[PDB]
C-alpha cells in the first residue's frame, strides 16, 4: 500500500534552518483525496500538529498557531515528496517529527485523523558538535549473557544489530542516558545458551549516521 | 439556495477548506487562515447520516416477487398474479424515487440554512463593532488578534471593545 | 460456475452492499429490494461552486 | 484592518443529483445507492450447491426420465433451476395432474 | 485551541481483562475524534476514527463509543502486544495519552555483572554494569558494594519498556568511577532485592582474576 | 432550527409564557410583562389542526384485509392472497410513517419560521430607534411606555420619535 | 409566507407588474417605473416547469385495471381481483394527492424565498448608502439617476458614492 519514508539531518544548529523531506510511495502527493501533515511528538508536549499541505486547485498550506510564520511546507511532484522547513529553531523543538497522510474521510470530507505515518525522524538542537561512538565488548562470564557498551556519541539515535540482523531473539536494546559530560551512551545485551559460547561468533554492528560511523566488534570471553 | 447563502450573497465555495463544510477565513496582522466550524459541520453530518439510515431502514420491507407457475387454462389467475406483482414493483419504485428526490431537496436546503445561520451567528455577535462588506465578510472597526477570532468562533465575543 | 454468493437472480449474482438494485425482480438471498429505476443517487455534500 | 469571512467547502467534483424542482444539480460528494452489476454466473448460495436441472423439467426429474439419469441421486440443494422450455419432459406424452401445485410444494423442499 | 482531557492517566490490567479509556472533549464533534496507539519508539497507528468506525487491518478487540463530550475506547481482552500509549485526537489536537500497562504474575530476574574492560582502563575511567533480565514488576532495588562499603550518587540506571511477548522488564545500572579509585578497591558486587526473590541476591567478583 | 431562531440566535424558551407559542417580554418603568402574539399563534394552531385533519382524512381509505379461506390444493392462490395482503399492509405502513416523519419536520420548521418572522416584524418597525442586543432583545433609544409596546405588538409603531 | 416576504414585511403585490413575478419600482427625478427582475423570474419559471414535468413523468406507469370476468363459483378469486384493483387505485390516488399538496406547499414557499432573496440582494449592495423604510423600500441618502437603478438591478452597485 502506501509508504512514507523520511529523511533529513538529525542535528540542526540553534536559530538555523531545519529541513526534513518525506518521500511518498504508493500514491500521489497531488492526490485530491488526502492531505499531508507534519506532526511532532516530545515527552514534554506530547503530539502536536505542525502543518499541512494539499492540492485542490492551487497548492494549499495550512499551518498551526505555535508555528505562525515559522514553518513552510512544500510539495514537489517532480519527486513525489513533501518537505518541512522550519526557521529559527530553538531548544523547544527537540522532538520526533512524523510525516503523515491525513486521508480517511467521512462523507467525502477529510476528518484530519492521520491514516499513514512515516517512521519518524528524531531531531535535536544544541550547541554541541557531533561525536563518534566508541563500542566496547561485554564478554560472557566463565544461560549466558553478553553484549555491547556504546559510549560517548552525539546525538541520538544509534542503530545496533547482531550478526547483520541474523540474531533477533533475546536482544535488548537500551534507551540511552545523557552523561554529565553532555554525551550519550547505552548498551545492547543478548542471552544465549552457554553451550554455544565457543562455537558461535557474535558480531556487534553499530551505525551512527550523523557521524557516519559503522563498526563491527566481535565479542569473545576473556581468556587471560 | 432556498435561504440565499450558497451561490447567493456568498459568491462561491473555498477550495482551501478541506475539513468542514462551513468555516471562517480570518485575516489580521497575525496572518490569514481558514478554520472549520466543526459543530455546525457535525450537525450537518448527523443530518446526512440519519437520512441515509432512514432511507435504508424505512424500505427494509419492500416487496419480494416470488414466482408462481400456472397452466394454460389459468390465464386469468396468472394475469392477476402478473399485474399484481407488476403494480407492487411500480409503486415501490415510485416510493424510492420520491424519497431520493425529496431528500436531495431537503439536504441542499439544509446546507444553505447552515451557511446562512453561521453568517447570522457571526453578525449577531459583531453587531456594531464591525461592518458588513456584503459578500460574507465583516470589517473590524477595532484591532483584534487571533484570540478575538477564536472567541468569535466558539461564540464568546465580548462586546465591550471601543470602536472608533 | 463454482462460486459462493449470498444472493442469486436468474441472470447473475449480486455481490453488492447497496440498499436497492435493478437487475431482476425474482431473487433469493439477503439481497436488496428491486427497483425499476436507472439511477438513485443521494446528495451528501452541498451544491458545488 | 482585520476582517473575517464566512464561506463553505467546494471542490472540482462533478457528481450530479436530481431534485424535484431541478435536474442535474452538481454537488460536492454524493452516494450512489443503486446496484446495476451482476456476474452472470449461477453461483452457490450460502455454500450449499443448487440443483441445476440441466435439460430436465421438474416432472422429468421426479418421474425419472431415461435421458435424465444425471439426477438419480441428488444431494441437498438451495434452489432449483430449470430452463424456460425444457426439452426432456414427459417423453411419453400426456399430462401431470396439478403439476404447478407440485412445483409450489417443491419450492419449499 | 480545543482542550482534551484523558482518563485515567495510567492503568494496569492483566491479559484477557476488559479495559476502557475515556477522552473528554470540551466540544461534541462526534466524528473528528480518533484513537491512535503508540508503541515505544514507533509512530502512532490509527485505530479508530469517527469515534466508532474501525480502520482496516485492526483486530476487532478495540471499539469506540460515546457522544456529547465523553468518548470511550474499550478493549475486550488485552494482549501482550496491546501494551502501549493510547492517544485521542480532536481534529488537530492530541490528548495527553494514557499508558496501558500489562499486569502479570511476578517474575524473578536473571542478574549479571560485567566489569570494566581493559580498553576502558586505558581511557582512565572504569565502568561496571549490572544487567537485570526478564523481570516484573518495575519495582527493583539495586545496591553497589565495593569492599563491603555502600555507594551512592556515583551510579545511574535505565530500564526498558515492558516486553511485548512475556511482559517483563529489564534494567542496566552503570557505576562509573576513576580508574585509580577502581584500583584502590578489590571486591565489586551487585545486590538485587525484588518481590520476585525470596532473599536478596548478591553476585560479586574481585578485581583481576 | 432551519431558520435559526429556536435554540439559535434566541437561546431558549420562556417558562413564563403559557398562553401562546410566541410572544414579547417588555420591560420599562411601568414594569416587566410577558404578552402572547396571538395572531401568529393562531396561524400556527391552524397549521397544526389542518395537518392533523389532513393526516386523518388522507388515509381514510387505506386497505382492509378480509380473510379468505383456501383448501390444501390451492396453495398457489392462497399464497397469492397472503403476499398481496402483506404487501398492501407494508406499503400503507410505509405511507403512514413517511407522512408522520415529514410532518414532524415541516411543523418544527414552521415554528422556527414563525419565531424568526416575529423577530423580523419587530425589527422592521424599530429600524433605527432601537438597537439589537443580539439575543432577541431590542434596546430602545427613547423613552416609550406601555402603549408604545402595544403599538409594537399590534403593528402600528410610529417612527417619528426623536432618538438621541 | 414561510420566509415572511409575501403578505409579510411586504404588504401586498403590485397590480402594475405584468411581466414578472418579482420586480422593482424606482422613483427618482426621472420619474417612477416598474421593472421586472427577469433572472429570478426565470429561476421560478424553471422551477415550476420542472415541477409540472416531474408530476407528469413520475406517475407515467401508474396502474391499469384490466377487467377479468369470473363465474359464480369463483367468488373468492373474483373478490381477490376486485379488492386488489381497488387497493392499487386507492394507493395511487393517495400518491397523486400527496404529490399535489406537497408541491403546492413547496412552490408557494419557493416564491416567498425568491422575494426575500431579492430584498436581501438589494440590501446587501445598498448597505449604508440607504435606509430601510420597513416595508420593502429603500431611501437613498444620495442622488442617483436611472443608471444607478439599472446598476442595482443587474447587480453592480458601486459603493463609493458620498452619502451625507
Amino acid at each position: 500500500q502506501v509508504q512514507l519514508q523520511q529523511s533529513g539531518p538529525g542535528l540542526v544548529k540553534p536559530s538555523q534552518t531545519l529541513s526534513l523531506t518525506c518521500g511518498i510511495s504508493g500514491d500521489s502527493v497531488s492526490s485530491d483525496a488526502a492531505a499531508w501533515d507534519w506532526i511532532r511528538q516530545s515527552p514534554s508536549r506530547g503530539l502536536e500538529w505542525l502543518g499541512r499541505t494539499f492540492y485542490r486547485s492551487r497548492w494549499h498550506h495550512d499551518y498551526s498557531e505555535s508555528v505562525k510564520n515559522r514553518i513552510t511546507i512544500n510539495a514537489d511532484t517532480s519527486k513525489n515528496q513533501f518537505s518541512l522547513q522550519l526557521t529559527s529553531v530553538t531548544p523547544e523543538d527537540t522532538a520526533t517529527y512524523y510525516c503523515a497522510r491525513a486521508g480517511v474521510r467521512v462523507f467525502g470530507i477529510i476528518v484530519n485523523s492521520l491514516d499513514y505515518w512515516g517512521q519518524g525522524t528524531l531531531v535535536t538542537v544544541s550547541s554541541a558538535s557531533t561525536k563518534g561512538p566508541s563500542v566496547f565488548p561485554l564478554a560472557p562470564s566463565s544461560t549466558a549473557a553478553l553484549g555491547c557498551l556504546v559510549k560517548d556519541y552525539f546525538p541520538e539515535p544509534v542503530t545496533v544489530s547482531w550478526n547483520s540482523g541474523a540474531l533477533t531473539s533475546g536482544v535488548h536494546t537500551f534507551p540511552a542516558v545523557l552523561q554529565s559530560s553532555g554525551l550519550y551512551s547505552l548498551s545492547s545485551v543478548v542471552t544465549v545458551p552457554s553451550s554455544s559460547l565457543g562455537t558461535q561468533t557474535y558480531i556487534c554492528n553499530v551505525n551512527h549516521k550523523p557521524s557516519n560511523t559503522k563498526v563491527d566488534k566481535k565479542v569473545e570471553p576473556k581468556s587471560c | 439556495g432556498l435561504f440565499g447563502a450558497i451561490a447567493g450573497f456568498i459568491e462561491g465555495g473555498w477550495q482551501g477548506m478541506v475539513d468542514g463544510w462551513y468555516g471562517y477565513h480570518h485575516s489580521n496582522e497575525q496572518g490569514s487562515g481558514y478554520a472549520a466550524d466543526k459543530e455546525s459541520t457535525q450537525k450537518a453530518i448527523d443530518g446526512v447520516t440519519n437520512k441515509v439510515n432512514s432511507i435504508i431502514d424505512k424500505m427494509n420491507t419492500q416487496f419480494e416477487a416470488v414466482g408462481r407457475e400456472f397452466n394454460n387454462l389459468e390465464r386469468r389467475i396468472e394475469n392477476l398474479n402478473k399485474k399484481m406483482e407488476d403494480g407492487f414493483l411500480d409503486v415501490w419504485t415510485y416510493n424510492a424515487e420520491l424519497l431520493v428526490l425529496m431528500e436531495n431537496e431537503r439536504t441542499l436546503d439544509f446546507h444553505d440554512s447552515n451557511v446562512k445561520n453561521l453568517y447570522d451567528k457571526v453578525r449577531l455577535q459583531l453587531r456594531d463593532n464591525a461592518k458588513e462588506l456584503g459578500n460574507g465578510c465583516f470589517e473590524f472597526y477595532h484591532k483584534c488578534d487571533n484570540e478575538c477570532m477564536e472567541s468569535i468562533r466558539n461564540g464568546t465575543y465580548n462586546y465591550p471593545q471601543y470602536s472608533e | 460456475g463454482n462460486c459462493n454468493t449470498k444472493c442469486q437472480t436468474p441472470m447473475g449474482a449480486i455481490n453488492s452492499s447497496m440498499p436497492f438494485h435493478n437487475i431482476h425482480p425474482l431473487t433469493i438471498g439477503e439481497c436488496p429490494k428491486y427497483v425499476k429505476s436507472n439511477r438513485l443517487v443521494l446528495a451528501t455534500g452541498l451544491r458545488n461552486s | 484592518q482585520d476582517q473575517i469571512c464566512i464561506g463553505y467547502h467546494a471542490n472540482n467534483s462533478t457528481e450530479q443529483v436530481d431534485t424535484i424542482m431541478e435536474k442535474n444539480v452538481t454537488v460536492t460528494h454524493a452516494q450512489d445507492i443503486l446496484e446495476k452489476t451482476h456476474n452472470g454466473k449461477l453461483c452457490d448460495l450460502d455454500g450449499v450447491k443448487p440443483l441445476i436441472l440441466r435439460d430436465c423439467s421438474v416432472a422429468g426429474w421426479l418421474l425419472g426420465n431415461p435421458m435424465c439419469d444425471e439426477f438419480i441421486n441428488v444431494p441437498e440443494w438451495s434452489y432449483i433451476v430449470e430452463k424456460a422450455n425444457p426439452t426432456n419432459d414427459l417423453c411419453y406424452p400426456g399430462s401431470f395432474n396439478d403439476y404447478e401445485e407440485l412445483k409450489h410444494l417443491l419450492s419449499r423442499i | 485551541a480545543i482542550q482534551l482531557t484523558q482518563s485515567p492517566s495510567s492503568l494496569s490490567a492483566s491479559v484477557g481483562d476488559r479495559v476502557t479509556i475515556t477522552c473528554r472533549a470540551s466540544q461534541a464533534t462526534s466524528s473528528y475524534l480518533a484513537w491512535y496507539q503508540q508503541k515505544p519508539g514507533k509512530a502512532p497507528k490509527l485505530l479508530i476514527y469517527a469515534a466508532s468506525t474501525l480502520q482496516s487491518g485492526v483486530p476487532s478487540r478495540f471499539s469506540g463509543s460515546g457522544s456529547g463530550t465523553d468518548f470511550t475506547l474499550t478493549i475486550t481482552s488485552l494482549q501482550p502486544e496491546d501494551f502501549a500509549t493510547y492517544y485521542c485526537q480532536l481534529s488537530k489536537t492530541f490528548g495527553p495519552g494514557t499508558k496501558v500497562e500489562i499486569k502479570r504474575t511476578v517474575a524473578a530476574p536473571s542478574v549479571f555483572i560485567f566489569p570494566p574492560s581493559d580498553e576502558q582502563l586505558k581511557s582512565g575511567t572504569a565502568s561496571v554494569v549490572c544487567l537485570l533480565n526478564n523481570f516484573y514488576p518495575r519495582e527493583a532495588k539495586v545496591q553497589w558494594k565495593v569492599d563491603n562499603a555502600l555507594q551512592s550518587g556515583n551510579s545511574q540506571e535505565s530500564v526498558t519498556e515492558q516486553d511485548s511477548k512475556d511482559s517483563t522488564y529489564s534494567l542496566s545500572s552503570t557505576l562509573t568511577l576513576s580508574k585509580a579509585d577502581y584500583e584502590k578497591h578489590k571486591v565489586y558486587a551487585c545486590e538485587v532485592t525484588h518481590q520476585g526473590l525470596s532473599s536478596p541476591v548478591t553476585k560479586s567478583f574481585n578485581r583481576g582474576e
